[PDB]
RNA sequence: CCUCUGGCAUGUUGGAACAAUGUAGGUAAGGGAAGUCGGCAAGCCGGAUCCGUAACUUCGGGAUAAGGAUUGGCUCUAAGG
RNA sequence: GAAUGGAUGAACGAGAUUCCCACUGUCCCUACCUACUAUCCAGCGAAACCACAGCCAAGGGAACGGGCUUGGCGGAAUCAG
RNA sequence: CGUUCAUAGCGACGUCGCUUUUUGAUCCUUCGAUGUCGGCUCUUCCUAUCAUUGUGAAGCAGAAUUCACCAAGCGUUGGAU
RNA sequence: UGCCAUGGUAAUCCUGCUCAGUACGAGAGGAACCGCAGGUUCAGACAUUUGGUGUAUGUGCUUGGCUGAGGAGCCAAUGGG
RNA sequence: AAACUGCGAAUGGCUCAUUAAAUCAGUUAUGGUUCCUUUGGUCGCCACUUGGAUAACUGUGGUAAUUCUAGAGCUAAUACAU
RNA sequence: GGGUGACGGGGAAUCAGGGUUCGAUUCCGGAGAGGGAGCCUGAGAAACGGCUACCACAUCCAAGGAAGGCAGCAGGCGCGCA
């Protein structure tokens, strides 16, 4: 029981420059049929997945990599949920979103997870695999959409998006942060929702002005806001820091009504584990095709994802399952701005070496990695470091038009062409697939694997990650944190990460950074501590505590004054290991 | 990483120790041990946690007559754990398994010896009881 | 433990954290019920009596007087008993309760204070909030304020002023009966 | 080192010493020596026998 | 197996030790014939009462087939001349 | 291969095999205990066997030497094994 | 032969050797007797090296591998008939 | 209290983690050194602990008998447990 | 509103697994019994009216989690008592 | 004793007179609520849109615990000619 899908990549495939070519070379065609149909005219390439063999061939021969072909079960053929056109991306079921219990997506991107909440939502009327509302929703009886259908079909239900692309949101909305959350006043919360997100500071800035942290503040405060049914949140977390994340994953657990549906999407899994109550994974090739599993538990939902393996379709979808001398050395600096004290401990920076800052935004992490490159200047002291340095910033735009090639040879052609550094970062960030296309039409994810391989190709002593984790794949991040590890072990240059995923910082970690002391005040950096010593420090500081599943040993997050977090404060072992 | 520690192992090939999962099997013969060299005249013997090769001896006719890999889970012959404690188990038992360690049960009666179930996650899993 | 210690005879209580087993050593292995001095907890609390009427368990389980032990034993109960309120005419149902006896092994205790001795301390002894309602039944009225039959329960009866309703307050009262 | 009760009699057992027993109904005994788990295998009611606690605390001894 | 009547002085010697090999007895964790030509050797079983008893059969048997239960001490009751 | 009897066959057999259940130190893998020995003493006291005798390697030799040749070497008297 | 190439690995027709873990020849020794198969138990020696150490070779990319060298230190098992 | 001629002589091999899905490879597949954690076989000890033994003939319990009974005991090749 | 109190929740609805003088049907007995309710009969020194308890309400909570509940305040009855 | 493609009946279908077959199925009676058992309340239950066990299925768990019963009506899966 197999099946094949035939793929057009429609940006790829220019029928007029390439000639009709497919036809020529492929053998159902050579004999006489029409699996293929092409002519010099015309947009895109049409195949039937019925009378290809799949031998491989129209693929190796088109010039653009423009065509696919894939092999999917046949059990899946039943239940398609949507196909937009012909050879292309095929969705498979819907998430089962549950009235006042918030849902948690999880799933690398490119698996039909897009389609899958404009569906929810109400814009993408199911079409089924036909390419109705009666038809779909005798299709989904049995089971809770249905239920769902019928309840956005007469009472208007109102689709609200916390958008993935943060960065865009300021150049289309204008006025100071105060002004558009008045404006938007349904529910008449601005303050409880502020206090909670913290936007006592923001209210009388504008939009243009934020960081990235303070942008999703700024946009679930917006969403917490407007009463609506149906909210669809998609990677609230990415940019956050730690107890910043909390917090909003508590708004969003408040939120919950009986009346309303909620469905978050995130990547961090311990913030996905706090967040929801319900969970359904998303498992396919990328690109091609995307299956909504069944609604598991939260623990058994992401200990299936860890897995690669559904126990109930009996389907192994990953092959592999995801469990877990001295250079220099600072003096006690101090850097008084006036009113801001901005301090440091001594310590030692030993080479070959990945140093996590544990912080806040706010902290200054940002303002300290600009001091040590030389990219901000010293009011007092005066960190001169005769050292090459390299940085990973967190805000990432396209505004070089061309292809990734170009910028890739134009930043670095040793490294671009290094086969090191191609193992090392190359082939695991996929830049093998990104290379062909314009850095105008990246993804996020794609933007964030470009600027982990462009900064560490450009030589240095000291490379510095802001949010590597951010917007990309939970698969991918753990790729790019072993990426950073072993150009790093290869190398003998120190890094220095800014990362607010407990996952990615104990990955990373060797020495840890801690800062201390609110924001806009009194910072005071410790001397690099361990790790089993550091985090704990951390965790202390924004009072949080952790445990282990036995069965992949991934972290959970505790409850304020249950048994466990006690304990755990009482004995110092905040989390383990 | 953490490596086994030895165990006072207490069944020698040719022990029926009790099939603990739901295949069907009720026994278990123990023909073989894995990762044994050996002596001259000495039976191989296999502790809780250890891999061995089983005959079924007793249950449905789809397993009978035809050799299967199994773990040892529990075992009555009294072993010592590092921390001074010795825990022996009122019955032997074990389950039917395949060379990479996945059940080819579902469900493990019976609580599963610790030792066992740090060494061989998913009969972990499937475990209700530990130790 | 987080130790929930009630004044009954002001109408106000408290929840008290309390660490190290020496400080709390004075209630452990002591039964429901027991009146304990509370002068080893600490000074502030010099020579103060606290009876031990069992709060709950860790995991959520009250404790219930008649069990013993120091663990978890569950029981059929019915109508008329602790830990359980039965859902329908004549219902019984099995749930776990816990030992009347007290051990670290609790989430909170909780105490009754009997005598205060020579100190006060702050939201317990100094603030007094009164009895919510007044008397009701006559012969209660009666008891009250001292009158006997041959004296008009009408007119010694309790009222309550209820203000901020909107307009004016209701010198509000009750319906006696009997 | 959480010392552990014995089972049977009552004893505490110290971490060196003694016994653990684990029956497959999925429940465990600690046993101090084996004159208490030879006790505990006979199926003698611990409340019958003088030396164990439980028959002093049944039959009032001390205090 | 223990005792009285009657009869003996331990079977052609004593003392001191308590090594190995033996001869004759015992007991053994977990496994249970993997030992060996071969269950050799030993071990299980065992009395009685009450149930219950297959194939086959020369219809006699097989048959204590197999497989179960009970059994002490004490104080009474009933039944048998 | 058919009273040089053929084919059968209940019951029986210190008869010859094979398997299963139970049981076990037969074994993994041995250990500890008891008695009588062995052991030391008092007393008593045999036999078989004996060319001479009594450490080896190799050589040659009636073609596997304790003895011969060439080397290695050799230290009273004895005890239990 | 090995796509090609006698010799990486092989190798016909021929030819030269060693070995006494085969079996024959032979009949020297022993017929006034050297206890006649196997298994068990135990030690030691050899190397004509299966494994392990260090290496040279390939028709050795890796993995797997055969070919060869130093080499006998250490190993070389449990069962069914 | 010591020296040391001469004899003897001993350690063994494996797995897991890591390096690493890395080198190499079109891919399929797929290494290695240094580290770390443990195991096999062998050797030499030892008894804190777990186990075995147990005639301290230690202390209960019990069968048959025997000291008139009670009590205290004994016998039954170590009465049995 | 709530909460205690009382009543109902044994009807209805579903199915036909079982069950063969059993179910079941006609026939009769209860002089061999129970029966909420309905309907009718009965109902010769705190009484100028007694006791204290609790829920809702108030307020401390505990548990990861349930139509979980605990401790402290009160306050009624045709509830529970005399 | 075994079987039943057996819940009983009213009735249904064929039919000259006889019969033959069917009756899960709207009225009456029974029995049952995955399987067995035990019981609280109550006038009435050995109740299951009540509880207590066990078995068999299965659901969250922060793994200490907690909850469950469509042969009601819709609907799903499965079984299947249906
Ligand atoms: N309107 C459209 N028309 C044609 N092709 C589309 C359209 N929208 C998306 N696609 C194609 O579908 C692919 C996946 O898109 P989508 O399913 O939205 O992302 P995801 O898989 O993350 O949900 C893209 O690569 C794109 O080429
Ligand atoms: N060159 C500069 N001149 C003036 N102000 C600056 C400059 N660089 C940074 N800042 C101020 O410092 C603040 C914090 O810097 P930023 O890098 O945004 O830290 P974070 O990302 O943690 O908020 C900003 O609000 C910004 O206005
Ligand atoms: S794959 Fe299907 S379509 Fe592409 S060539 Fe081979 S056959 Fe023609
Ligand atoms: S597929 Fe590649 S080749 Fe065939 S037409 Fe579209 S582009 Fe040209
Ligand atoms: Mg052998
Ligand atoms: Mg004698
Ligand atoms: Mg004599
Ligand atoms: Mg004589
Ligand atoms: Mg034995
Ligand atoms: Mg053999
Ligand atoms: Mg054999
Ligand atoms: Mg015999
Ligand atoms: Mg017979
Ligand atoms: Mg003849
Ligand atoms: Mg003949
Ligand atoms: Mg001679
Ligand atoms: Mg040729
Ligand atoms: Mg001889
Ligand atoms: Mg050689
Ligand atoms: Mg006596
Ligand atoms: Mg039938
Ligand atoms: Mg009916
Ligand atoms: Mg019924
Ligand atoms: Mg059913
Ligand atoms: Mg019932
Ligand atoms: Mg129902």
């Amino acid at each position: 029981k197999l099946t094949r899908i035939a793929i057009v990549n429609h940006d790829k495939c220019k029928p007029k420059k390439c000639r009709q070519e497919c036809k020529k070379s492929c053998p159902v065609v050579r004999m006489g049929k029409l699996c293929i149909e092409v002519t010099p005219q015309s947009k895109i390439a049409w195949i039937s997945e019925t009378l290809c063999i799949g031998c491989g061939i129209c693929i190796k021969k088109c010039p653009f990599g423009a065509l696919s072909i894939v092999n999917l079960p046949s059990n899946l053929e039943k239940e398609t949920t949507h196909r937009y056109c012909a050879n292309a991306f095929k969705l498979h079921r819907l998430p089962i979103p549950r009235p006042g219990e918030v849902l948690g997506l999880v799933g690398t991107n490119g698996i039909g997870k897009s389609t899958a909440l404009k569906i929810l939502a109400g814009k993408q009327k199911p079409n089924l695999g036909k390419y109705d509302w009666q038809e779909i929703l005798t299709y989904f009886r049995g089971s809770e959409l249905q239920n769902y259908f019928t309840k956005i079909l007469e009472d208007d239900l109102k689709a609200i998006i916390k958008p993935q692309y943060v960065d865009q949101i300021p150049k289309a909305a204008k006025g100071t942060v105060g002004s558009i959350l008045d404006r938007k006043d349904e529910t008449k919360t601005q303050a409880i929702v502020c206090q909670q997100l913290d936007l006592t500071h923001l209210k009388e800035r504008n939009v243009e002005d934020l960081s990235g942290g303070e942008l999703q503040r700024f946009a679930c405060a917006v969403v917490c806001i407007q009463k609506a049914d149906i909210f669809m949140f998609d990677e609230p977390s990415s940019y956050l820091d730690v107890k910043q994340r909390l917090k909003a994953a508590i708004t969003i657990r408040s939120l919950i009504n009986p009346d309303r549906y909620i469905i978050v999407v995130e990547h961090d899994l311990s913030v996905l584990d706090y967040l929801s109550d319900f969970i359904c994974c998303l498992y396919g090739v990328p690109s091609a095709y995307g299956v909504v599993t069944m609604p598991f538990s939260v623990r058994e939902g992401i200990n299936i994802f860890l897995d690669g393996y559904v126990p109930t379709e009996n389907l192994r979808f990953r092959d592999a399952s995801l469990v877990f001398m001295c250079m220099y050395k600072y003096p006690g600096m101090k850097k008084k701005m006036g009113e801001f004290e901005l301090a440091i401990v001594a310590g030692e920076f030993t080479d070959s070496e990945i140093m996590v800052m544990l912080g806040e935004n706010g902290t200054g992490k940002t303002t300290f990695i600009r001091m040590l490159a030389g990219r901000l200047k010293p009011d007092e002291g005066g960190e001169v470091p005769v050292l090459n340095v390299s940085y990973k910033p967190q805000k990432i735009s396209p505004k070089s038009t061309g292809s990734v090639r170009q910028l890739l040879h134009e930043k670095i052609r040793d490294a671009y062409t290094h086969p090191q550094f191609v193992t090392d970062v190359m082939k695991p960030l996929q830049i093998e697939n990104i290379i062909d296309q314009e850095v105008q039409t990246l993804s996020g994810g794609e933007l964030q694997r470009v600027a982990l391989a462009l900064c560490l190709g450009k030589p240095a002593d000291v490379y510095l990650i802001d949010e590597p984790s951010a917007y990309l794949d939970s698969e991918q991040r753990l790729m790019a944190a072993r990426v950073v590890k072993r150009f790093i072990l290869h190398a003998k240059k120190t890094a220095f990460v800014v990362e607010h995923d407990f996952i990615m910082a104990t990955y990373l970690a060797d020495r840890v950074i801690v800062f201390d002391g609110v924001p806009s005040k009194n910072t005071v950096a410790n001397s690099p501590q361990t790790l089993l010593a550091g985090m704990n420090k951390f965790l202390s500081q924004l009072e949080i505590t952790f445990r282990r599943d036995p069965n992949n040993y991934r972290p959970r997050i505790n409850k304020l004054n249950s048994i466990k977090d006690v304990e755990q404060k009482k004995s110092g072992n905040y989390f383990f290991l | 990483s953490g490596a086994k520690f030895r165990i006072s192992l207490g069944l020698p090939v040719g022990a029926v120790i009790n099939c603990a999962d739901n295949t069907g099997a009720k026994n278990l013969y123990i023909i073989s041990v894995k990762g044994i060299k050996g002596r001259l005249n000495r039976l191989p013997a296999a502790g809780v946690g250890d891999m061995v090769m089983a005959t079924v001896k007793k249950g449905k006719p789809e397993l009978r007559k035809k050799v299967h890999p199994a773990v040892v889970i529990r075992q009555r012959k009294s072993y010592r754990r590092k921390d001074g404690v010795f825990l022996y188990f009122e019955d032997n038992a074990g389950v039917i398994v395949n060379n990479k360690g996945e059940m080819k049960g579902s469900a493990i009666t019976g609580p599963v010896a610790k030792e066992c179930a740090d060494l061989w996650p998913r009969i972990a899993s499937n475990a209700g009881s530990i130790a | 433990m987080k130790l929930n210690i009630s004044f009954p005879a002001t109408g106000c209580q408290k929840l008290i954290e309390v660490d190290d087993e020496r400080k709390l050593r004075t209630f452990y292995e002591k039964r429901m019920a027991t009146e304990v001095a509370a002068d080893a907890l600490g000074e502030e609390w010099k020579g103060y009596v606290v009876r031990i009427s069992g709060g709950n368990d860790k995991q959520g389980f009250p404790m219930k007087q008649g069990v013993l032990t120091h663990g978890r034993v569950r029981l059929l109960l019915s109508k008329g008993h602790s830990c359980y309120r039965p859902r329908r005419t004549g219902e019984r149902k099995r749930k776990s309760v816990r030992g009347c006896i007290v051990d670290a092994n609790l989430s909170v205790l909780n105490l009754v204070i009997v005598k205060k001795g020579e100190k006060d301390i702050p939201g317990l002894t100094d603030t007094t909030v009164p009895r919510r309602l007044g008397p009701k039944r006559a012969s209660r009225i009666r008891k009250l304020f001292n009158l006997s039959k041959e004296d008009d329960v009408r007119q010694y009866v309790v009222r309550k002023p209820l203000n901020k309703e909107g307009k004016k307050p209701r010198t509000k009262a009750p319906k006696i009966q009997r | 080192m959480k010392v552990e009760l014995c089972s049977f009699s009552g004893y505490k057992i110290y971490p060196g010493h003694g016994r653990r027993y684990a029956r497959t109904d999925g429940k465990v005994f600690q046993f101090l020596n084996a004159k208490c788990e030879s006790a505990f295998l006979s199926k003698r009611n611990p409340r019958q026998i003088n030396w164990t606690v439980l028959y002093r605390r049944k039959h009032k001894k001390g205090q």
